[PDB]
């Protein structure tokens, strides 16, 4: 068993997908035609797989996945790409008409009349699954469908799936680079959904990704393919120790108890290193020390936030390839020795430790550096309410004229909704910092 | 010496993890990262090249 | 007089088999089950630990818990893992997630009864069964939340028997997950209610060994676990052997323990030496007793030189002169008896066992009641204090229904228990 | 009488691939 | 572009030039012909599709 | 065929034959008298659907006689069974060799919760409360015969009466009497549930001396509880 | 051939003799094996041989 | 339309100042309590009992 | 001494053919009817359950029933289907369709007549006769109803002799059909007054048989019917095989009918060893009673825990001796009395018998009476008063001639039988 089902919302959140299907497929030797090498013996077979791909009678592995878009471009490239037989064609889910950046058309109009189809796919995933961790959601929440239909897949998960874990990849707006103009009233709307439905939240806002990739990966032209490669490297680093073996194997819910210490405190940091290019690869040491040193560097994160500008609750640290016990132990000795990063005084260990006997793999013209050792980090720390701070403020700013609210009326919501996710973010950062505070 | 008939894991004093190839296993971790550094350094090139 | 023993959790399974694996190349016992012992001592007393089957294999007196099957599977894969019975694998479907509350109420309870039917099973099995034996992880949650909830029915069961736990706390610096306070404290007063002798293993300590006692370049969890599995055979070696001064479980128990609540025990091993260090070194008594009270030998973050030995106990194993084996034990006693508590005069048992280690002409196991433990567990304290003040993960206990109340309870109990050490530290004649 | 369950029927011109 | 190809040596992996492999706990039989040995291959506690 | 029938198509003496019939009804009788769950009946206001019917039906329709005859057996048999079989046997001993029970394991009780616990709740007031709190005095007869043996026991060891700080551990004390019939503690007491003794010989415990509580079989869950397969 | 219970450990003792450490790798081989089943003998009767 | 959903089902919080009941130690002398108890503990005894003769 | 045996419904027909496969092969009689066996004791009391014809053929004694040819060709076009007499396959041409009603009152009773004949030949054929075996399934329409039938039609021809019943109670979590209750208390309150006794067999139970004992992959419903089969051959081993303590069916009657209407018995088997434990665990007497008294190993799906057995009986087969066989009873009668009752003391029947099995060293078959057993007949009441309050489901029994107050009396005796099993179910000392 141990496997979880992946959801992906909007052109954002189904990239995010394909970029993490096809480092999946070459992770555990699914072909994209949807075939793998199998045994002939009965006793002798890995079931590495399972997590991810359900196997089928004609030998082949459909992954675990549904895809949602209201527009059909997307999904219908991903059809005609090269995985259109190793996708399913039902779970691939196509809309007619996009939410258009628009939270309250993705969730009242359009979003309605598809997640009611969207549930069905699911619970079918689901009873195909026997032994469910959780569901793996990724989505943006600056747009229209990965904000307002992603959010209405969650509070219809939650309720028909009672409390079952959920893990949300939300490409959050970045602090000043951005797509949309209506983005901040997308993003503000959505924090109810992932404070309410969403067990646990990662944010991946793309600046972050961007500067990573211009300092570290070295690369003049960053993409969303680059930086769904990322995030499929995030995912698969996070996923890898109940994909396969390690001196400590470490599950969905179980990390989920060390890392979420108070029900609304879920909104976390992640970080990924060694993210370097071939460049520096054989010219810096990469040791045990070294990678978490880099993870632990405060420009390294996928979301760009300071943890100085905070102090650090609960760092869950996914070691993979090299990585002993014995030098992870001194990483946690040295992280706790050296003061520029600090954790708060009721939490003292703070570290949650997870080795993985499977070094990280690459793609064919990967962007990663391939690396014997890695290491993965998801932080919950009081720095996040900064980033909401930043998307209020902006929020305020678009809303001080009462700009752009015509749409989100006319598309069957009321006004004082956005008054309402506004003292929701405003009750959230508060509860951050309060956790953060000195008793 | 290395090859004690008499020392199992009973005695306790043949344990598992002096890890003897230590040092031949660094080298050899080292020139297989030397390959694929260079390889994928190659690679890059190619990539700025087209 | 036999006992079983049941290993729980992900450290305690791979504790058990190489402690199991020690126990069959002890008694000349391969994997597959089969008698290759080059002497008849191996075979007279292989009931202790193994039940001989139809067929003449000797099935190891184990049960093996967790809720991740993942550790069932790779202790299978183990290379002494064809030795259990297939039967005695009792897992689940979903792990504890380091959960005491999921551990010990919800997914540990609805499994537990098969637990219970094996291990009766097998304890009536047995013709006289001496105890029974646990290995687990405090810090775990399957581990402490499900080895606890054994002890508790296998205490009402069986009152009388010896309750032979070896408990891993967790160590600050080695320390790997955050609510390993919560689940030590929890566990902690049902060791002190369910256990005849709970014996701790800590990591730090077990690294000290492997990094400064062995200069191992690079131990990994089983050079730790080699470590414990020692003991852990070395506390049995009279029951097993025959010797010139014989002692068992219960004989420990009661040299060892002057009151009922004073039972936590700080342990060591000796010889214990480096690979290019072995050859300079001379095997005698006189160097088995210097390293078996040794600070740095001792594999107890808790050091003993801060307190005093309420009780010691020294398990000698090979063909030894009973006279110096006595003498190195008095001896320290006269010239250290400010390291021993004054008003318990003689603090130090010894025993003799005939058969040492096979490749060792003697070895030697230390038991130590030292008034140090309540320091480890003070540590444990302030840190379970830290995160209970705000309120720190609670949210995930009380889910399955546990309850604040429980909480105070464990922190009341371990409380009481480290000043029970320090009272009857301090107290004089 | 609530509208009919899954229908294909009706959802020519709107931006809808099932109907309820 | 040997990338997948070759596997990256561990501790875990053994050492291929000099054949001698650490021997930890934590490791599932292996397949020789998956994508790595590293594989959660759950057959023992999960007989899967049968039962 | 019937009981009646039976035996008298059967060979045995009358009086054999009148034995075996009282036997029997006497059994009945004593099942009659026993509790049950009570015969259900069809509901009031039932749908009319449920009774009337189609011509299909009525098709395949294939006893007035036949519910007389039940009737009247039944009106004979609630007239029998309304017009002791059954003993039980002195399990008592004599002088000398009679077994007591314990008044200490009278006044304990399952669900009134343990001395230790009461304790710990009044400790859990008063830092609750954050002020001293008065442990009321217990006027049980066990609580106060206790109470008295903890002071001479305390007095015997310590030449001083003790404080009440210290006779607060009269409370988290479970007791009983000896053989001597002077009051004492249980160090390490007895799980209520059947138990093993195990001494040279290996012996069964249902009561002994040696219980908190009074003897009661343990709750165990189902063997067939999920079901069988995954 | 397993070793009896009552094992003369005297004679082993008188048999062993000092600076008697073979040179060849086989001869070590069977050297330390043997040093290990010399291990075995009872105290109790150690010298003990009924003459 | 969707419904809306103000609910609020995750709980608030705790403050800082809210803090649980810490310590409860048992502030009694343990060596003399341990020693009443030893001194007024009854015999037990595994043995089993004199049971009465089937004549009794 | 011999029983003749009745087949009714497609499960009684499926359960008898595995059962007289069994039979034959312990015989040594191979399906065209010869005798292949090595030893004069299968030959000294095959007349139990075969007769011999004038060519030397030992047909058995066997009557096959079912409303439903397709099963009696099924039966006939097996393995084994040639043994059987051609006269005795008696059928209908329209099935009882799953009616209770339809296979006692309209369509059985057209057939009973020529099913009577047909027992009475072989009755009489035979020289002095046990008595007579039934295998049915209560959920069905013509294994319960025309086997009640039968049932009561035996008894008001031959009361001298014994009946022995296996009625396959349906459970709701293998339930295939919906008139289960209606089917199942029709059927036992016939057989509370009609079976002299009747052993319960639950599907639920038979599938995890197969998992908790077993751990096979692929269990049906011939897999599940050689347990009963088994269990059969182990009830009737003793008139077929000498022993040292020797029984028959009346004298587990006698042993396990304390009061009359108390004759639904609980059963199981042993050894149910796994492929993949088969070597691992030691087969022994003390192995064999622990099985025995194993809640899991039971065939019948009602916990024991929650019941006291009024007696019990174990059939032991193979190569033991007495005083070891005598003293698990003991042992078992000791440790777990709470499982027993003690206004009737030494509740254990023991019989021996020196032919085990195929495959066995040691076997054994266990029935047991226990005031646990009206566990099944509490949950199919529960059902069945679920169904008839709101008059579900009853136009088809009755327009088949039958009325509302057959199911009044059934319920009626049901609820009884489910007291007087009560009574004793209290843990008294
Ligand atoms: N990291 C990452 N971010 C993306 C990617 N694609 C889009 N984004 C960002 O995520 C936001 C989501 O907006 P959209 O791409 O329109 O997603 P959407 O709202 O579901 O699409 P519509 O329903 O048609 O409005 C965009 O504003 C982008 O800035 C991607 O592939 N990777
Ligand atoms: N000595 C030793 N310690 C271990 C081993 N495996 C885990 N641990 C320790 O156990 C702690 C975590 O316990 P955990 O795996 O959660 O226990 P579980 O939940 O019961 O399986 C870590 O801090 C490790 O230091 C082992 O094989 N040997
Ligand atoms: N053990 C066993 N049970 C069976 C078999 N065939 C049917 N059953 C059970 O019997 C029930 C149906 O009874 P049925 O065959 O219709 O009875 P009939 O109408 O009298 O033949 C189902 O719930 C099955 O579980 C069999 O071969 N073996
Ligand atoms: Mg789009």
């Amino acid at each position: 068993m141990r496997e979880a089902i992946c959801i992906h919302i909007g052109q954002a959140g189904c990239q995010v997908g394909n970029a993490c299907w096809e480092l999946f497929c070459l992770e555990h030797g699914i072909q994209p035609d949807g075939s793998m090498p199998s045994d002939k013996c009965i006793g002798v077979e890995d079931d590495a797989f399972n997590t991810f791909f359900s196997e089928t009678g004609a030998g082949k592995h459909v992954p675990r996945c549904l895809f949602l878009d209201l527009e059909p471009t997307v999904v219908d490239e991903v059809r005609t790409g090269t995985y259109r037989q190793l996708f399913n064609p039902e779970q691939l889910v196509s809309g007619k008409e996009d939410a258009a950046n628009n939270y309250a058309r993705g969730h009242y109009t359009i979003g309605k009349e598809i997640v009611d189809l969207a549930l069905d796919r699911i619970r079918k995933l689901a009873d195909n699954c026997t032994g469910l961790q959780g569901f793996m959601v990724f989505h943006a929440v600056g747009g229209g469908t990965g904000s307002g239909l992603g959010a209405l897949l969650l509070e219809r998960l939650s309720v028909d799936y009672g409390k079952k874990s959920k893990l949300g990849y939300t490409v959050y707006p970045s602090p000043q680079v951005s797509t949309a103009v209506v983005e901040p009233y997308n993003c503000v709307l959505s924090t109810h959904s992932l404070l309410e439905h969403t067990d646990v939240a990662t944010m991946l806002d793309n600046e972050a990704i961007y500067d990573l990739t211009r300092r570290s990966l070295d690369i003049e032209r960053p993409s969303y393919t680059n930086v769904n490669r990322l995030i499929g490297q995030v995912v698969s680093s996070l996923t890898a120790s109940l994909r396969f073996d390690g001196a400590l194997n470490v599950d969905l819910t179980e990390f989920q108890t060390n890392l979420v210490p108070y029900p609304r405190i879920h909104f976390v940091l992640t970080s990924y290193a060694p993210v370097v290019s071939a460049e520096k690869a054989y010219h810096e040491q990469l040791s045990v020390a070294d990678i978490t040193n880099s993870v632990f560097e405060p420009a390294g994160m996928l979301t760009k936030c300071d943890p100085r500008h905070g102090k650090y609750m609960s760092c869950c640290l996914m070691y993979r390839g090299d990585v002993v016990p014995k030098d992870v132990n001194a990483a946690i000795a040295t992280i706790k020795t050296k003061r520029t990063i600090q954790f708060v005084d009721w939490c003292p260990t703070g570290f949650k430790c997870g080795i993985n006997y499977q070094p990280p793999t690459v793609v064919p013209g990967g962007d990663l550096a391939k690396v014997q050792r890695a290491v993965c980090m998801i932080a919950n720390s009081t720095a996040i309410a900064e980033v909401f701070a930043r998307i209020d403020h902006k929020f305020d700013l678009m809303y001080s004229k009462r700009a752009f609210v015509h749409w989100y009326v006319g598309e069957g919501m009321e006004e004082g909704e956005f008054s309402e996710a506004r003292e929701d973010l405003a009750a959230l950062e508060k509860d951050y910092e309060e956790v953060g505070a000195e008793s | 010496g290395d090859d004690d008939p008499r020392n199992g894991p009973s005695s306790l004093q043949k344990f598992e993890g002096e890890d003897l190839d230590y040092a031949a296993r660094k080298a050899a971790q080292q020139r297989q990262q030397r390959q694929w550094a260079q390889q994928q350094v190659n690679e890059k090139l190619a990539k700025k090249w087209m | 007089r036999e006992i079983v023993s049941c290993q729980a959790g992900q450290c305690g399974n791979q504790i058990g088999s190489k402690f199991w694996e020690v126990i069959s190349d002890e008694h000349g016992v391969d994997p597959t089950g089969t008698y290759q012992g080059d002497s008849d001592l191996q075979l007279e007393r292989i009931n202790v630990y193994f039940d001989e089957s139809s067929g003449g294999r000797y099935v190891p007196r184990a049960v093996l818990m967790d809720l991740e099957p993942g550790t069932m599977d790779s202790v299978r894969a183990g290379p002494y893992g064809q030795l259990f019975r297939p039967d005695n694998f009792i897992f689940g479907q979903s792990g504890a997630g380091n959960n005491w509350a999921k551990g010990h109420y919800t997914e540990g309870a609805e499994l537990i009864d098969s637990v219970l039917d094996v291990c009766r099973k097998e304890a009536e099995s047995c013709d006289c069964l001496q105890g029974f034996q646990l290995s687990h992880s405090l810090g775990g949650g399957t581990g402490s939340g499900m080895g606890t909830l054994l002890i508790s029915k296998l205490r009402e069961e069986y009152p009388d028997r010896i309750m032979m736990t070896f408990s891993v706390i967790p160590s600050p610096r080695v320390s790997d997950t955050v609510v390993e306070p919560y689940n030590t404290t929890l566990s902690v007063h049902q060791l002190v209610e369910n256990s005849d002798e709970s014996m701790c293993i800590d990591n730090e300590a077990l690294y000290d060994i492997c990094f400064r006692t062995l200069k191992l370049t690079t131990p990994t969890f089983g050079d730790l676990n080699h470590l414990v599995a020692a003991v852990m055979s070395g506390v049995t070696c009279c029951l097993r052997f025959p010797g010139q001064l014989n002692s068992d479980l219960r004989k420990l128990a009661v040299n060892l323990v002057p009151f009922p609540r004073l039972h936590f025990f700080m342990m060591g091993f000796a010889p214990l030496t480096s690979r290019g260090s072995q050859q300079y070194r001379g095997l005698s008594v006189a160097e088995l007793t210097q390293q078996m009270f040794d600070a740095k030998n001792m594999m107890q973050a808790a050091d003993p030189r801060h307190g005093r030995y309420l009780t010691a106990s020294a398990l000698f194993r090979g063909r030894m002169s009973t006279k110096e084996v006595d003498e190195q034990m008095l001896n320290v006693q006269n010239k250290n008896s400010s390291y021993f508590i004054e008003w318990i005069p003689n603090n130090i048992k010894s025993s003799i066992c005939d058969i040492p280690p096979k490749g060792l002409k003697m070895s030697v196991t230390f038991i130590g009641n030292n008034t140090c433990i309540q320091e480890m567990f003070r540590r444990v304290g302030e840190q379970f204090t830290g995160m209970f003040r705000r309120k720190a993960f609670l949210h995930w206990y009380t889910g399955e229904g546990m309850d604040e109340m429980e909480f105070t309870e464990a922190e009341s109990n371990m409380n009481d228990l480290v000043s029970e050490y320090q009272q009857y530290q301090d107290a004089t004649v | 009488a609530p509208p009919p369950t899954a229908s294909t029927f009706g959802i020519h011109g709107t931006s809808a691939v099932v109907a309820n | 572009q040997d990338y997948l190809s070759d596997e990256p040596i561990t501790l875990y992996t053994g050492n291929p030039n000099t054949g001698k492999t650490m021997t930890v706990h934590g490791k599932t039989p292996v397949d020789p012909m998956s994508s790595s040995r590293f594989g959660k291959h759950t057959h023992f506690s999960e007989f899967k599709y049968a039962y | 065929t019937t009981l009646e029938k039976q035996l008298q198509a059967s060979t045995l003496s009358r009086q054999c034959r009148v034995d075996l019939l009282s036997h029997a009804q006497e059994l009945e009788r004593s099942s009659w008298g026993l509790s049950k769950k009570m015969i259900t009946l069809p509901d009031i206001k039932l749908p009319p659907a449920t009774t009337m019917s189609t011509d299909n039906s009525v098709k395949r329709s294939v006893n007035k006689e036949r519910a007389q005859e039940y009737t009247a057996r039944k009106q004979e048999k609630e007239d029998m069974i309304s017009s002791t079989y059954f003993k039980d046997c002195s399990h008592k001993f004599v002088k000398g060799a009679r077994g007591f029970s314990d008044p200490f394991r009278t006044s304990r009780s399952r669900t009134a919760l343990s001395g230790r616990d009461m304790d710990f709740v009044y400790r859990y007031a008063e830092a609750s409360t954050g002020s001293v709190i008065e442990r009321p005095q217990p006027a049980d007869d066990a609580s106060v015969a206790a109470t008295a043996a903890y002071r001479k026991a305390f007095q015997q060891y310590k030449g001083r009466l003790p404080t009440t700080e210290e006779m607060k551990e009269a409370g988290r004390l479970v007791y009983a009497f000896d053989e001597n019939g002077c009051i004492g503690v249980i160090q390490k007491p007895h799980s209520c549930y059947p138990h093993m003794h195990i001494s040279a010989v290996k012996k069964p415990i249902r009561a002994c001396p040696y219980q908190v509580y009074s003897p009661e079989v343990p709750p165990v869950r189902a063997a067939r509880s999920e079901f069988p397969g995954p | 051939p397993q070793l009896a219970r009552n094992t003369n450990g005297a004679l082993a003792y008188s048999q062993r003799s000092a600076d008697s450490v073979p040179a060849d790798e086989d001869a070590l081989k069977e050297f330390l094996k043997s040093r290990g089943r010399e291990g075995f003998a009872a105290s109790a009767y150690w010298g003990a041989t009924g003459e | 339309k969707s419904e809306y959903h103000r609910e609020k089902t995750k709980p608030d919080v705790p403050l800082r100042n809210e803090h649980p009941v810490m310590g409860l130690r048992t502030e009694k002398n343990f060596v003399v309590a341990n020693a009443v108890e030893n001194t007024m503990a009854v015999p037990t005894k595994v043995i089993p009992a004199a049971q009465p003769r089937a004549t009794d």
